[PDB]
RNA sequence: GGAAGGGCACCACCAGGCGUGGAGCCUGCGUUUGACCAACACGGGGAAACUUACCGGUCCAGACAAGCAGACUGAGAGCUCUUUCUAUGGGUGGUGGUGCAUGGGUUCUUAGUUGGUGGAGCGAUUUGUCUGGUUAAUUCCGUUAACGAACGAGACCUCAGCCUGCUAACUAGCUAUGCGGAGCCCUCCGCAGCUAGCUUCUUAGAGGGACUAUCGCCGUUUAGGCGACGGAAGUUUGAGGCAAUAACAGGUCUGUGAUGCCCUUAGAUGUUCUGGGCCGCACGCGCGCUACACUGAUGUAUUCAACGAGUAUAUAGCCUUGGCCGACAGGCCCGGGUAAUCUUGGAAUUUCAUCGUGAUGGGGAUAGAUCAUUGCAAUUGGUCUUCAACGAGGAAUGCCUAGUAAGCGCGAGUCAUCACUCGCGUUGACUACGUCCCUGCCCUUUGUACACACCG
């Protein structure tokens, strides 16, 4: 059971909101996929300026 | 087993210096007791067993040479 | 799913004394975020009480949350025979 | 005695400016020398992401951008009067930190 | 210790998590946002609801106060959580969003439900309103149907503070219906109604 | 013939720019003259330097044929090796390989 | 519409700048799949393990609710051993199908769209929404069976461009002095002066500055346009964000504990691991990297940026300073920074020379030998040797008008290790400032046997 080392890689990190193993943004420790992160950009505080 | 890895190429030197897992000594014990059906191919060949068969995924070097799948 | 008596006792004590439940969907994490119980056991036990109307659920961002009712506390008293 | 440094961190310019002026004037009430206010260089967090959930369509990227504003105040006074001055109310979005300087 | 950037991101994602958790529990009461403040030794998190007499039930509020204390590893006796009443139910976009969701789920015709919501928002005093329902209403083919009136701006910076918008995905018997509600707010200089600033196209004149 | 000894010995196999440099300067040989000027009294010195690298203090890593399968110095098909049989480098050959 | 007029556009042309298609390279499409101007370095899709949806054993994650030390295998995984799970009723998971059941585009970057009352018509519908002159604009002036209004545009917001004005700076600087360094003074480098003084230089805030005002001409004496001085700026100054109605059976069910139906629901289409595969190659195409050299390679020696990012302290996971060792790749010690403090002291180009027009020192494809780093397990990086095609590229073809194109690097995303996309800066021009010839877009008139609307 889970014998393979999951110390890194997409097998250990999932989107905090949805849970995808792809499109994971990690800058500033966001830990979420691009779709979910773009959905809640206003909620986080990410607002367009230019 | 120090002189052999000393004149072995760089990759065997580093890999053997980096340590070994349990399945390696399980394999060598099985081989010496039997004196070949495992899928593992990441054992750098030492002169111990000079004297085959690996699952290809469909049916001074590693065993990752004869594991041809297609 | 098979559950030991002591583990179910510990889950019940946690549910009673601190009547708020949260969990993370990671059975590889062999310790529940507060109590040493593995996550799978408590999650499956709670899913067992789910159909029993004793607790109500809320799932947000891969996180289980469970909220208590009068039936839950009375079930805890009945099981513990307090 | 025992100079005290207060740091004011926020994302909104108006709240930080008004609270900084308020705190500096409150310090001036007690007849206290204040070196500042010092407007710390604003730090910008920039992120770019693809709008399309699936890569179909022409690639259009949105550019979220956040600003972090900061001010710093040094007051040559006992810490107790600094706590007394900062004990007054606050507005949302501004974080206050105090350190021995 | 933790750097400022990571902390700011953590509070942002934490507020988003709090919003998502609370919006999926107060469906029977109309969760309408949250205000979070950090006073010395206290972290206040006040929930908003159109119906507040049912949020209190006040033991359940204390359980939801312990929720953030123990789920997010917050310190005890440093976090407070209460409930509050909406200043204007109609003027709140999400309030009418889940109000329309409840109305259509109960058994009312969708058309009549949006006419009722549309009358209610003008009862509140909105400059203009717009309700868009997209999906399959009766037929297999999906359609988009709109009811709009009043002032309805569509572009520019004023779109993100002079309007209040809400979008919901109501799970119906035959599928999922997408609802959107947009409300224009007038200029209230005090700021209790909508924005505290006038529109660029709105200019007032003092008589000579 | 006419090329400078700096790169005149590039032509002979086993020697490139680096070994040519290592030999034209370890025998204390002039460098700003062409090979046509070079005569027999220094050709023997050049061949002595080239043929005896290790004895001439060549840095041990400089030798190209290093530690044969067992001496530092200047079959794959038969043993059934993936390197001898085969691209061995493991390349995305979906597009390339159009030379025949 | 291969009809007549008016207007606009480097995803159109004229006049050019670079290029692609020709060579090698790597990457996608035509051993999981989606996608056919608007697919083809796209799914942030640079897959060693998972990601994984393609191809051995394994648990039930079947909840709720009639009945009780031996051998094999990769793996004492499972089977011998231990021990007190069922027959349904049904639920969860499904990256399984359905994007034609649904919910949540570079049509159109153009200026367009629609009510209320009124007028005309039996009616579909029409006027308002326009002769004309302007504008980037349905922008405005006017004309007027229309009047008065809603969107879009404009207005708005962000950044840059100017301020010897203000606010104020020991986590930023400027100057003088004092001390020490060298050739009293003078040239000169470093260190203090808890105020030597200041914010001119950097930071960040409130503000100001430009509004076409003046000059001339043109136009109607409007709307406005052209050329002038001034000014930092006379293009709304530049560049962006937002951006109306109506649709596509455009894309996505493989992002979503968004979801309806069909299908699996236990020799499971999920789940856990092992291994492989997506990386195939005789072949066609698509986006970029490296060149064809002497305006250059190579070797010395001057040296000028911005953006951002950077720790759990476990000895120590991040940025790394410094010392030591090592040709290089790499290793040990002193440590700093949870940050304007520490990293951060931050290339083409430019004097000098060997080449010498030769597929040559341009080029380095491809190979072998070798060391070490990353990773649990081999990817990359060091040294030498090997030195392929390639001597400006047919039909076609794409981008661009000013600090722009073009050339050179830097940072971030990707990341246990490995760089295409998003920004940053450096050097820095030719032509054009016109047009609808082609490719389109918009409006008016007109013709129509089309209305799935000329691919009719
Ligand atoms: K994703
Ligand atoms: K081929
Ligand atoms: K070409
Ligand atoms: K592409
Ligand atoms: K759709
Ligand atoms: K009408
Ligand atoms: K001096
Ligand atoms: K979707
Ligand atoms: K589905
Ligand atoms: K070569
Ligand atoms: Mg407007
Ligand atoms: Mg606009
Ligand atoms: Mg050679
Ligand atoms: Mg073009
Ligand atoms: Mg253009
Ligand atoms: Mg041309
Ligand atoms: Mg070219
Ligand atoms: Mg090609
Ligand atoms: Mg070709
Ligand atoms: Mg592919
Ligand atoms: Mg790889
Ligand atoms: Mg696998
Ligand atoms: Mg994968
Ligand atoms: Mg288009
Ligand atoms: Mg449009
Ligand atoms: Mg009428
Ligand atoms: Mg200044
Ligand atoms: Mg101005
Ligand atoms: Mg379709
Ligand atoms: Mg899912
Ligand atoms: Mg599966
Ligand atoms: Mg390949
Ligand atoms: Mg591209
Ligand atoms: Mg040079
Ligand atoms: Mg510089
Ligand atoms: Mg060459
Ligand atoms: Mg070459
Ligand atoms: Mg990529
Ligand atoms: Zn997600």
């Amino acid at each position: 059971w889970n014998s393979h080392p999951k110390n890194y890689g997409p097998g250990s990190r999932v989107c905090r909101v949805c849970g995808n193993s792809h499109g994971l943004i990690r800058k500033y420790g966001l830990m979420c996929c691009r779709q979910c992160f773009r959905s809640n950009a206003k909620d986080i505080g990410f607002i367009k300026y230019r | 087993t120090e002189d052999l890895v000393q004149l072995f190429p760089a990759r065997p030197r580093r890999r053997f210096s980096r340590g070994l897992k349990r399945k390696p000594m399980a394999l060598v014990k099985k081989l010496r007791k039997a004196k070949v059906r495992t899928h593992l191919r990441n054992m750098i060949i030492m002169p111990e067993m000079i004297g085959v068969g690996i699952y290809n995924g469909k049916c001074g070097h590693y065993l990752a040479e004869f594991s041809l799948s297609y | 799913m098979i559950i030991s008596k002591k583990n179910r006792n510990e889950i019940c004590k946690y549910l009673f004394q601190e009547g708020v439940l949260y969990a993370k969907k990671d059975y590889n994490l062999a310790k529940h975020p507060q109590i040493d119980v593995p996550n799978l056991q408590v999650i499956k036990l709670m899913q067992s009480f789910k159909s029993k109307e004793y607790v109500r659920e809320t799932f947000s961002w891969q996180h289980y949350y469970w909220y208590l009712t009068n039936d839950g506390i009375e079930f805890l008293r009945n099981f513990l025979n307090l | 005695q025992h100079r005290i440094r207060i740091t004011l961190s926020s994302k909104s310019v108006k709240n930080l400016e008004k609270v900084c002026s308020d705190l500096v004037r409150g310090a001036k009430d007690k007849l206290l020398r204040v070196k500042g206010p010092v407007r710390m260089p604003t730090k910008v967090l920039n992120i770019t992401t693809r709008k399309s959930p699936c890569g179909e369509g022409t690639n259009t990227w949105d550019r979220f951008e956040m600003r972090v504003h900061k001010r710093v105040i040094d007051l040559v006074s006992s810490p107790d009067v600094v706590k007394q001055i900062t004990s007054i109310t606050i507005e949302p979005g501004v974080e206050v930190e105090v350190t021995i300087s | 210790q933790i750097s400022k950037k990571k902390k700011f991101v953590s509070d942002g994602v934490f507020y988003a998590e709090l919003n998502e958790m609370l919006t999926r529990e107060l469906a029977e009461d109309g969760y309408s946002g949250v205000e979070v403040r950090v006073t010395p030794m206290r972290t206040e998190i006040i929930i908003r609801a159109t119906r507040t007499q049912n949020v209190l039930g006040g033991r359940r509020i204390r359980e939801l106060t312990s929720v953030v204390q123990k789920r997010f590893n917050f310190p005890e006796n440093g976090v407070e959580l209460y409930a509050e009443k909406v200043v204007n139910r109609g003027l709140c976009a999400i309030a009418q969003a889940e109000s329309l969701r409840y109305k259509l789920l109960g058994g009312l015709a969708v058309r009549r439900a949006c006419y009722g919501v549309l009358r209610f928002v003008m009862e509140s005093g909105a400059k203009g309103c717009e309700v868009i329902v997209s999906g399959k209403l009766r037929a297999q083919r999906a359609k988009s149907m709109k009811f709009k009136d009043g002032y309805m701006i569509s572009s520019g910076q004023p779109v993100n503070e002079y309007i209040d918008a809400a979008v919901r995905h109501v799970l119906l018997r035959q599928g999922v219906l997408g609802i959107k509600v947009k409300i224009m707010l007038d200029w209230d200089p005090k700021g209790k109604l909508g924005p505290t600033t006038p529109l660029p196209d709105l200019v007032t004149i003092h008589p000579p | 013939g006419k090329q400078k000894i700096m790169f005149a010995l590039t032509s002979i196999k086993g020697v490139g720019r680096r070994f040519s440099n290592i030999v034209c300067k370890k025998a204390d040989i002039d460098m700003n003259k062409r090979a046509g000027e070079l005569s027999a009294e220094e050709m023997d010195r050049l061949m002595a330097v080239v043929h005896n690298p290790r004895q001439f203090k060549v840095p041990d890593w400089f030798l190209n044929r290093k530690k044969d399968y067992g001496r530092f110095s200047q079959r794959l098909k038969k043993i059934r090796n993936h390197r001898g049989l085969r691209r061995v480098r493991g390349q995305h050959t979906k597009t390339t390989g159009r030379r025949g």
